């Protein structure tokens, strides 16, 4: 298959890390958060894109895109990079360079 | 030639769409095919030599 | 940050 | 994104397409601000790749984008490339992005922001819609 | 894109076994193919890069 | 759509001209020679290599192997570079270098 | 070749394999001396690929093969791209093969000999056996 | 030249 020509959105839900855990167990790591099992999910391409909500009226990066389902199951947790668990990194690197 | 040269292209977890390269042994050479940019199995080539260098043949 | 100039819509 | 929908045109401004030299998009980004691009570790971005901003319709030739060179990667030390975790990577751009009505940065969270289980969030971007 | 980026591969009447690529645009991305070795078609590139270069995006 | 791993021949007619060109038409040319048509075919990865004949007890190199169906029907003559017509330019080039 | 057979082991000595770099079989040729090796023109061959000289199990990595750097390639300047005709490029090999029990050379004709229609021929080589 | 030091057999 082919990826899409216009830019695509879906709404979904953040997981609990016990809910997400029901299905990927072990495999879920400190600095990811889980989001969709809720008919969507993103798959290949959109790696690295955003999982945003809303932070008193602003979009907040809360997710990147990381991994999930090996057939981008939409019944089934995505797995994103958990951005609260990474940004004190982010913050060091803009103030370094 | 390695038997790991024998096995399907793996596109992996993660959702990236990363040009790869593998050995299909039905045509007898390299192919391209999309990996997700994770946990690359070793039938994952960054060119068509180097694919080839190591699997070509089997 | 955060707020686009053109307004999602959602479904 | 399977079973998504099309996004309004330019209404997440800070989305951007990872490409490679010859305009194939691999991953997708985020805009923080003028010269950052925040993005997934495992997309191995390298400095040959290009952060393509502003776009809506990549089948579109005329479309007007920024094509916007990335002077330095700086992945995650601590990304495991067996885990998969710690997957982040940030871009520092080699000429600022023009902000405008279809460019702007999304916000960044601070470390201690609970987001609570069952919020409704959006992601984006151009991956397949069927695998 | 080029219309001729949209045509299947075309090995042609001559007996070698060439190895070329071509755009494949069911998959956007180009694809290795074995070429006779005379009479190329247009979707018949010496690399990824030329094809992609040509043809990306059709 | 895998080559043989180990070589192959095949015994096979030399054509006239004239019965090649009841098929081929105007496609043949003076350096060609016509062969087979017979139930063997050369195929993709002949090319180049040697049509021989006997001559004086000796095999003598008749035809390249050079075109010929486009599915390597077995039915149709296959085309080969017609020696005789290209063996001066051959020892000329030898004596030259 | 479809529907030929599997030849003798080394009994078509003047036999070669053009390969590219990486080992990859694309074309046959014929050793016509030690220096020398006649093949077709749309082959396309360059310096940069090798003849494989005494070969019958491209599968087999223990068989004992010359495999022949060439020095210069000489395609007939008349080759036509478009009707196919005059195709033949001769290989000067960089180093000479060295004749043996499986390697050696095929007879050349010359130009005014006359091989009959119908006369029963041979062609060998690692073609494909099915389309 | 042409003669095979393993001679040819073919059917």
């Amino acid at each position: 298959a082919n990826t899409p020509d216009r830019l695509q959105q879906a709404s979904l839900p953040l997981l609990s890390n016990t809910n997400c855990k029901k299905y990927w167990g072990t495999k879920i790591k400190d600095a990811m958060i889980c989001a969709g099992a809720s008919g969507v999910s993103s798959c290949m391409g959109d790696s690295g894109g955003p999982l945003v909500c809303k932070k008193n009226g602003a979009w907040t990066l809360v997710g990147i895109v990381s991994w999930g389902s090996s057939t981008c199951s939409t019944s089934t947790p995505g797995v994103y990079a958990r951005v609260t668990a990474l940004v004190n990194w982010v913050q060091q690197t803009l103030a370094a360079n | 030639r390695p038997d790991f040269c024998l096995e399907p292209p793996y596109t992996g977890p993660c959702x990236a769409r990363i040009i790869r390269y593998f050995y299909n042994a039905k045509a007898g050479l390299c192919q391209t095919f999309v990996y997700g940019g994770c946990r690359a199995k070793r039938n994952n080539f960054k060119s068509a030599e180097d694919c080839m260098r190591t699997c070509g043949g089997a | 940050c955060g707020v686009p100039a053109i307004q999602p819509v959602l479904s | 994104i399977v079973n998504g929908e099309e996004a309004v045109p330019g209404s997440w401004p800070w989305q951007v397409s990872l490409q490679d030299k010859t305009g194939f998009h691999f991953c997708g980004g985020s805009l923080i601000n003028e010269n950052w691009v925040v993005t997934a570790a495992h997309c191995g971005v390298t400095t040959s790749d290009v952060v393509v901003a502003g776009e809506f319709d990549q089948g579109s030739s005329s479309e007007k984008i920024q094509k916007l060179k990335i002077a330095k990667v700086f992945k995650n030390s601590k990304y495991n490339s067996l885990t998969i975790n710690n997957d982040i990577t940030l871009l520092k751009l080699s000429t600022a992005a023009s902000f405008s009505q279809t460019v702007s940065a999304v916000c960044l969270p601070s470390a201690s922001d609970d987001f609570a289980a069952g919020t409704t969030c959006v992601t984006t971007g151009w991956g397949l819609t069927r695998y």
